[PDB]
């Protein structure tokens, strides 16, 4: 069970960790989160009170270093920082845990909530769309832009989702527009799975970090990639049985997270409809279909 | 985006441009079978690929070979007629390839699209005006090639005829839409009236009579009485 001390609390603000959040008051004597459970990435993430715009937050695996929190009244954000210093860094946690002013990680025993939708998101892979290799962990915010969104403006500051097209030269095989087209089988399983992705396990973890980053920051293009990497898969005739089966349970706990109140804008009417109806893996979304159809009729 | 009655004079400007009708594509005839179902005989079809600048038609015609042993006919001859188009552009030379080709039916768009992306430089473009370019197979002349062929061809007219020479495109595209529209709402009518004077004939090498500019009023007008005419019974006002 690793912690995340924070420095101080100098600002007023909404801290969510995972899919966890605390109200912080304007210089309350709050020193940081402790039980966070190893063996899965986290995002740490916060809101000004006096700015609801810009939700900003970072993504980081305790096995990687010890990382704490703290103000910086120049740029006016928590920052997350490493502290190199084990000793110094045990000392700070051991103080603040025996004077009982960190939160406690709020995992009930019975929920594999984070799991399930951190299954196949590595650390790793995460530093590859966030590019800034001097850290460990990831920032993302609300309106950092896309790779893609950018073709169509800093390169520094860009999530770098693979790009996903399909009216691209890549996704059609000269010859084979109109089967390449109608079913992006060849796109899915050679150019991306055998080619890019070089398995299922890293196309879900982006799908995955996509999602969450969709959700937890309202970033607007993780949502387009999000459903454009749902809307390759539903729309391939030829899909392994066991990646079918992983792509209902993982979509299944996103749907199961979201807000109720967000539905609005993080669901894309025409991919989740075309995805559980007109797809050739229609009937292969039993859960993901249940759970959309009883919390979101309406969208669809 | 999309051309409508705002952006017309864009067709006879000097950047070379199509239009693509797929309507006489897939043609069927729907029979009873002896058992007393409904079948589909195919019969040849035709892409109507025109530049309204020239009067260049591109007509290539679909022998109803293509569609054998194949599903999906309505869906395949959007894909069929979006082959052949990016497959006359590459036929042309540089200089010849339009920089935009419209379709006449927003279904087209998606096919030839993924058809054309050699080409990210021609726009695909939807319309707004309704043409009446499926009428062409009521010209004798283009109805008579299609039904004739016995295999897949490609045969070039100028839908124009020689009016050029007297007119503007803008002129000879309204001549032929008010002909082609007439022909549509009552072809009887409307081929009655281009040939009731046995005196003007159609050249071997045109498609229409040849009228003098007094005459092509006459008939203008006599077309635009029937189109309203025709109108005033469609919907009883």
């Amino acid at each position: 069970m690793n912690t995340v001390p924070f420095t101080s609390a100098p600002i007023e603000v909404t801290i969510g960790i995972d899919q966890y959040s605390f109200n912080v008051k304007e210089n309350q004597p709050f020193h940081g989160i402790k039980d966070i459970p190893i063996g899965h990435v986290h995002v740490i993430h916060f809101q000004h009170a006096d700015n609801s715009s810009m939700r900003y937050g970072y993504w980081f695996d305790c096995r990687m270093g010890n990382f704490y929190i703290q103000y910086d009244p120049k740029d006016g954000l928590y920052k997350m920082m490493e502290e190199r210093d084990g000793a110094k860094f045990e000392n700070i946690v051991h103080n603040f845990k025996e004077r009982q002013m960190m939160v406690s990680y709020p995992k009930i025993d019975e929920d594999d909530t984070w799991y399930n939708l951190t299954e196949f998101v590595q650390m790793d892979k995460i530093r590859k769309i966030v590019r800034k290799d001097e850290n460990q962990f990831s920032y993302v915010d609300s309106s950092m832009t896309t790779v893609q969104e950018n073709e169509l403006s800093d390169p520094a500051h860009s999530l770098n989702y693979t790009v996903i097209n399909f009216k691209s030269r890549e996704a059609i095989r000269p010859g084979h527009e109109m089967e390449d087209f109608l079913d992006k089988s060849y796109y899915l399983n050679t150019v991306m799975l055998q080619g890019i992705f070089k398995n299922s396990s890293n196309y879900f973890g982006e799908l995955q970090f996509a999602f969450l980053n969709a959700m937890f920051f309202g970033n607007y293009g993780s949502s387009l990639q999000w459903h454009a990497m749902i809307e390759l898969i539903c729309s391939s005739a030829t899909v392994p049985k066991h990646m079918l089966d992983k792509l209902d349970e993982i979509l299944y706990y996103q749907i199961k997270t979201l807000p109720e109140q967000y539905s609005d804008i993080l669901l894309n009417e025409r991919v989740w409809n075309i995805c559980l109806y007109s797809s050739f893996q229609k009937n292969s979304l039993h859960n993901t279909e249940k759970i959309m159809e009883n919390k979101y009729p309406e969208l669809l | 985006g999309a051309m409508n009655s705002s952006n017309y004079a864009e067709l006879f400007n000097n950047d070379i441009k199509l239009f693509v009708d797929d309507t006489n594509v897939y043609r069927v005839t729907v029979h009873k079978t002896f058992e007393g179902n409904v079948a589909t005989k195919a019969i040849n079809g035709c892409i109507f690929t025109l530049n309204p600048k020239t009067g260049h038609l591109f007509l290539k015609i679909i022998h109803t070979s293509v569609w054998a042993g194949q599903k999906r006919l309505s869906q395949l001859a959007k894909w069929k007629t979006a082959e052949e188009v990016s497959a006359l552009v590459r036929s042309l030379p540089k200089e010849e390839q339009p920089k935009q080709i419209i379709v006449t039916r927003k279904a087209m768009l998606d096919p030839l699209e993924v058809h054309m992306l050699d080409f990210p430089n021609i726009a695909i473009r939807p319309t707004e005006l309704r043409l009446p370019f499926s009428a062409a197979m009521s010209i004798d002349k283009l109805s008579d090639v299609v039904m004739k062929a016995t295999e897949p061809q490609m045969v070039l007219f100028n839908i124009y005829d020689d009016w050029l020479d007297r007119i503007s495109s803008y002129t000879a595209f309204s001549r032929l839409t008010l002909l082609l529209r007439a022909l549509k709402t009552n072809e009887e009518s409307a081929k009655m009236i281009l040939l009731s004077d046995p005196t003007i004939t159609i050249k071997s090498y045109h498609l229409w009579p040849s009228f003098t500019d007094e005459q092509w009023i006459t008939i203008e007008s006599q077309m635009r009485d029937l189109i309203l005419t025709e109108y005033g019974r469609k919907y009883n006002v």
